[PDB]
């Protein structure tokens, strides 16, 4: 982390390359999810 | 639970789910062996009433002795209190029983103790 | 062998309530009136080779005709075996119809028996045939209170059910013929399902045959037979099978309960059943062998439940 830039790339200061996909228009961010282990290992409750 | 500086140290089943009210998550955390994490869970219930002191919370992980009706002992003795040989809990023979080992698998039925 | 020595079959019940073709027991008309020796008929003496225990084997078609598979009227579940004596009577064992203790009390309308059954799971028409009880005799010898001394429970049908190839009833052997048989060092058979380890024993692994299962299980020492056992054994039930070896269990508790014992007698080319596949200590205690429950010496016994319904 000590000493590392990258340029922005929204008009909002959001960090994040903007592919070539039908041309420049949108940008590739995922979502990923994630919940407790072990609390959520045994049982289930939907695994919220 | 306490000590809160404690997740950063390395850890004592004994110094964490035994001398201290603890949770089954540093409890599943220090065991993963989820059978025996399931027996440690079987002890830490039937111990709820051995939660203190210490040594009785080890006397209740021997598990020789039965705590309150019976759920915890795990010795070896199989005869009943007249001296009748104890039927297998899976067995249906002599009777079927509706309370057997499908019923009751945590409790580690032994062959006929 | 029998060579112009010809053992005659001794009618000792009467065909008007015995039933008829008495005098055809165990004939298969495949095998018998033919003279065919079934694969398996090569291991029957006692001289065989070295005594190590035979594994289970799949029996041919149309070679179990006394078998007999006592099923549940309602709703569907394969309850036990039986045997087939006559035309009209079939034997079966008391625990699979009254138990107290067992939450099993049957009347004789919750039952019904299927003769001549190849597949438990499927339904082969023309050559299987079943049947559904009318009258139960219970003989008050019968104790299971102790050791389940004298598992002994007759059957009557309602509907006759004709000679066929697999369906044919097995001959009784005498005190005299049982005698000889056992003295003569011949194996049993013992055919069946594994309902027998489905009802006494909770042992998973060995899923239950669907398939007509036949087991040979030869006889040992009576004093042997005492000490091999905690529980006292009457003369009525006798031992019979290989010794378990340690590390392994024996076979005893295949088949299905209440099925046949049956012994190719050398002496007339007839098959008599000793008796009862009953409950032994083979099916829930590992190192013991199958016990049986004899019901040759009730001959004089068997013409006195006819001797109610000779009207
Ligand atoms: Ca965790
Ligand atoms: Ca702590
Ligand atoms: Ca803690
Ligand atoms: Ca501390
Ligand atoms: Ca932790
Ligand atoms: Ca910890
Ligand atoms: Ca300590």
């Amino acid at each position: 982390c000590y000493g590392s830039y990258a340029r922005p790339t929204n008009s909002n200061g959001g960090q994040g390359v903007m592919v070539e996909q039908n041309g420049k228009l949108e940008s590739q961010v995922e979502m990923q999810f994630f919940s407790t282990s072990t609390n959520a290992t045994n049982e289930v409750n939907n695994i919220q | 639970a306490n000590t809160f500086l404690e997740e950063v140290r390395k850890g004592n089943l004994e110094r964490e789910c035994v001398e201290e009210t603890c949770s089954y998550e540093e409890a599943f955390e220090a065991l993963e062996s989820s059978t025996a994490t399931d027996v440690f869970w079987a002890k830490y219930t039937a111990c709820e009433t051995a939660r203190t002191p210490r040594d009785k919370l080890a006397a209740c992980l021997e598990g020789n002795c039965a705590e309150g009706l019976g759920t915890n002992y795990r010795g070896h003795v199989n005869i009943t209190r007249s001296g009748i040989e104890c039927q297998l809990w899976r067995s249906r023979y002599p009777h079927k029983p509706e309370i057997n080992s499908t019923t009751h698998p945590g409790a580690d039925l032994q062959e006929n103790f | 062998e029998g060579r112009t020595a010809t053992s005659e079959y001794q009618t000792f019940f009467n065909p008007r309530t015995f039933g008829s073709g008495e005098a055809d027991c165990g004939l298969r008309p495949l095998f018998e009136k033919k003279s065919l020796e079934d694969k398996t008929e090569r291991e029957l003496l006692e001289s065989y080779i070295d005594g190590r225990i035979v594994e289970g084997s799949d029996a041919e078609i149309g070679m179990s005709p006394w078998q007999v598979m006592l099923f549940r009227k309602s709703p569907q579940e394969l309850l036990c075996g039986a045997s087939l004596i006559s035309d009209r009577w079939v034997l079966t064992a008391a625990h699979c119809l009254l138990y107290p203790p067992w939450d099993k009390n049957f009347t004789e309308n919750d039952l019904l028996v299927r003769i001549g059954k190849h597949s438990r799971t499927r339904y082969e028409r023309n050559i299987e045939k079943i049947s559904m009880l009318e009258k139960i005799y219970i003989h008050p010898r019968y104790n299971w209170r102790e050791n389940l001394d004298r598992d002994i429970a007759l059957m009557k049908l309602k509907k006759p059910v004709a000679f066929s190839d697999y369906i044919h009833p097995v001959c009784l052997p005498d005190r005299e013929t049982a005698a000889s048989l056992l003295q003569a060092g011949y194996k049993g058979r013992v055919t069946g399902w594994g309902n027998l380890k489905e009802t006494w024993t909770a042992n998973v692994g060995k899923g239950q045959p669907s398939v007509l299962q036949v087991v040979n299980l030869p006889i040992v020492e009576r004093p042997v037979c005492k000490d091999s056992t905690r529980i006292r054994i009457t003369d009525n039930m006798f031992c019979a099978g290989y010794k378990p070896d340690e590390g392994k269990r024996g076979d005893a508790c295949e088949g299905d309960s209440g099925g046949p014992f049956v012994m190719k007698s050398p002496f007339n080319n007839r098959w008599y059943q000793m008796g009862i596949v009953s409950w032994g200590e083979g099916c829930d205690r590992d190192g013991k062998y199958g016990f049986y429950t004899h019901v040759f010496r009730l001959k004089k016994w068997i013409q006195k439940v006819i001797d109610q319904f000779g009207e």
